[PDB]
RNA sequence: AGCGCCGUUCCGAAGGGACGGGCGAUGGCCUCCGUUGCCCUCGGCCGAUCGAAAGGGAGUCGGGUUCAGAUCCCCGAAUCCGGAGUGGCGGAGAUGGGCGCCGCGAGGCGUCCAGUGCGGUAACGCGACCGAUCCCGGAGAAGCCGGCGGGAGCCCCGGGGAGAGUUCUCUUUUCUUUGUGAAGGGCAGGGCGCCCUGGAAUGGGUUCGCCCCGAGAGAGGGGCCCGUGCCUUGGAAAGCGUCGCACCUUUGCUGGGGUCCGGUGAGCUCUCGCUGGCCCUUGAAAAUCCGGGGGAGAGGGUGUAAAUCUCGCGCCGGGCC
RNA sequence: CGGAUCCGUAACUUCGGGAUAAGGAUUGGCUCUAAGGGCUGGCAGCCGACUUAGAACUGGUGCGGACCAGGGGAAUCCGA
């Protein structure tokens, strides 16, 4: 049952607030609610609690993350650039 | 207050110290012996009347038992 | 049909006073005020959402009446902690003093040919 | 079938949680009475303090006396453990029958009491008698 | 310059108390204990103090009483906090095993030893369960809004009884009432992210909605918490409508019926529990109290009994506004 | 006009709205019919809530019979 044709969770607002800033928070309205795969237990309860927390479910093991996602492309690259550094020349 | 089930306590609490007010009540096919102590108030209900008629005369002389109505 | 009054000074329905309303053997209804719900107490760093069994839940200053028997649990950790965490603690701490056997016997075994 | 009746099984759930258990008797594939497979055992209830050179002989006379039970678990209530101790427990009074007589009970933990003492004082196998921290 | 001001942990020798041990003195029946003076060891205040009659904060409810008072006064029924030095009485710790002898036997005697509780495989339970500095933790101590379910009160219907209204005609009709408080026990009911057997896919059982399952689902058997609901002690002798015997400044007492049988509900109010949603908003501290880990110490030493009791009782008090 | 039920809803637009757009039909009373549940036993028997839809009859086309209660459309200027 399609209800919209294009706004999705956005939608909420209605027609106030524009168009482009509804369609530039939809992106992160998408991924700041959609629930991920625990990297400890295994399974998809990892429902964000406040800014940058995001605990689980299932053994609770909370986790500090992105504001609006769970983890960042540059804390990736950072963690990347860090194991690089540890393992040349013995850290 | 406290019920007494028993036939072995009820007469234990009635010789003790503080037993000073004893009452009956007599109702329809129940009997209560009611001993007023410093803290509670032991309540021994019997359905005989038997029972409570040969009972009656086995509590302790001189504590001013006081049949209700 | 019948409404009844407070009985005590406060007239704000604040939390220090939740009154329930009963029966009086004078027929009459009127309003009695409830103790606040006492939580059973959660263990230290074991299960989180669940509260401990087996132990009384009821004010602080009520346990002063209550007995020992009826405050804790008689294994060991009983009203501090779980069951699951108790065992858990326990192969943790077997497991790795045994694990510092090993490395100790490990060097030993280096330090025999070096 | 490692888990014999000479190794040492720690004690995971119970009264009794982790109290050094050796077992006497392990039964796999279960009664008819119990299902599940599971072990007899014995073990030290409280352990013997700590004894010095300023303490006297009349205060490790004191601190040697230990108490011990016996009790039947679960295996997934326990834990085995690759120490052994090697003492002999005559099945005639550690029975799994004796559980249902309070005087049989108490005869198998004073018989159990001594055979852990007599094993105690010679100081052999002295991680069975000191307490795991945990 | 100064009445003084800024500053509240900063630039301070800002702990006057206690556990224990030793020396010395004193008093009570100097047997034994209670104090005083000194020495040793140990001991972060998060800095005095004030700051809420709606925040946190242990513990009283029912009936009756006046011209003016009610959880205060009287009756009846409970509970909280403090005290016990010559420690108030009971119950735990407390009472068993081995050897030999006497006795037919039941039992008794001499030596030695154990005895700081038990039960269930478990989640955990009981009438109590030695504990010093210290450490750890919990409760106190949590936002708002949707839903859902349980309990109670009120509302509604049908039957029975007491009293009252209409009856020119009809109406077994219409109206008022028809009870169990705190506390203690048991049983329904609700919740569990709590345990055991066994492990599934042809996936499963589930909500109004989601959600959950190999990190153990369905099923079977158990445990825990709230039990404001029901019955029982309180508790029918009080209270309330009814028809009466004395009586009109002596007015109490009668006996009946009330604790009768039920039902329904997207019904309203209060409460409890589950779950979800909202975020660049995470929604208070402190005092009191409890549990656990540690094992410094104390205790009679055995068919006699102590160290301690958060157990069942008993005694005394709770000042001021 | 104003509530409710049944059809129909334009230009524009950020596609969420405009929108109760606009514009139409019905609404009473008394008899009915059909559907929407639970419980007991190895498909039957009883128990009680008010909701919907259709039809018949009838009142001097009166029916939201009091109360309750959005006039609407086409455009300009400004401020989201
Ligand atoms: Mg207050
Ligand atoms: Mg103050
Ligand atoms: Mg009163
Ligand atoms: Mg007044
Ligand atoms: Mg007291
Ligand atoms: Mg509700
Ligand atoms: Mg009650
Ligand atoms: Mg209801
Ligand atoms: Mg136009
Ligand atoms: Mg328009
Ligand atoms: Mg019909
Ligand atoms: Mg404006
Ligand atoms: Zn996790």
């Amino acid at each position: 049952a399609k209800r919209t044709k294009k706004v999705g969770i956005v939608g909420k607002y209605g027609t106030r607030y524009g168009a482009s800033l509804r369609k530039m928070v939809k992106k992160i309205e998408i991924s700041q609610h959609a629930k991920y795969t625990c990297s400890f237990c295994g399974k998809t309860k990892m429902k964000r609690r406040a800014v940058g927390i995001w605990h689980c479910g299932s053994c609770m093991k909370t986790v500090a993350g992105g504001a609006w996602t769970y983890n960042t492309t540059s804390a990736v690259t950072v963690k990347s650039a860090i194991r690089r550094l540890k393992e040349l020349k013995d850290q | 207050p406290r019920k007494i089930e028993e036939i072995k306590d009820f007469l234990l609490t009635a010789r003790r110290k503080d037993a000073k007010s004893v009452k009956i009540k007599k109702n329809k096919d129940n009997v209560k012996f009611k001993v007023r102590c410093s803290r509670y108030l032991y309540t021994l209900v019997i359905t005989d009347k038997e029972k409570a008629e040969k009972l009656k005369q086995s509590l302790p002389p001189g504590l001013a038992v006081k049949d209700l109505k | 049909v019948q409404r009844l009054t407070y009985r005590r000074r406060l007239s704000y329905n604040t939390a220090s006073n939740k009154t329930r309303l009963s029966r009086t053997p004078g027929n009459r209804i009127v309003y009695l005020y409830t103790k606040k719900v006492g939580k059973a107490p959660k263990s230290a760093c074991g299960v989180c959402p669940g509260r401990l069994r087996g132990v009384r839940a009821v004010r602080p200053k009520v346990l002063m009446r209550l007995s020992k028997t009826q405050k804790h649990v008689s294994r060991a950790y009983g009203g501090s902690m779980c069951a699951k965490c108790v065992r858990d603690r326990i192969k943790r701490a077997f497991l790795i003093e045994e694990q510092k056997i090993v490395v100790k016997v490990l060097k030993a075994q280096a330090q025999s040919q070096k | 079938k490692f888990m014999k009746p000479g190794k040492v099984v720690l004690v995971l759930a119970g009264r009794y949680s982790g109290r050094k258990a050796v077992i006497v008797k392990n039964i796999d594939d279960g009664t008819s009475d119990r299902p599940y497979s599971h072990a007899l055992v014995a073990g030290i209830d409280r352990y013997p303090r700590k004894v010095t050179a300023a303490m006297g002989k009349k205060k490790i006379a004191k601190r040697s006396k230990i108490k011990s039970f016996v009790k039947v678990y679960n295996y997934n209530h326990l834990m085995p453990t690759r120490y052994s101790v090697d003492i002999p427990l005559d099945k005639t009074v550690v029975n799994k029958d004796v559980f249902r007589d309070p005087a049989l009970k108490r005869k198998a933990r004073r018989e159990a009491k001594v055979k852990f003492e007599e094993r105690y004082k010679t100081g052999k196998n002295k991680w069975f008698f000191q307490k795991l921290r945990f």
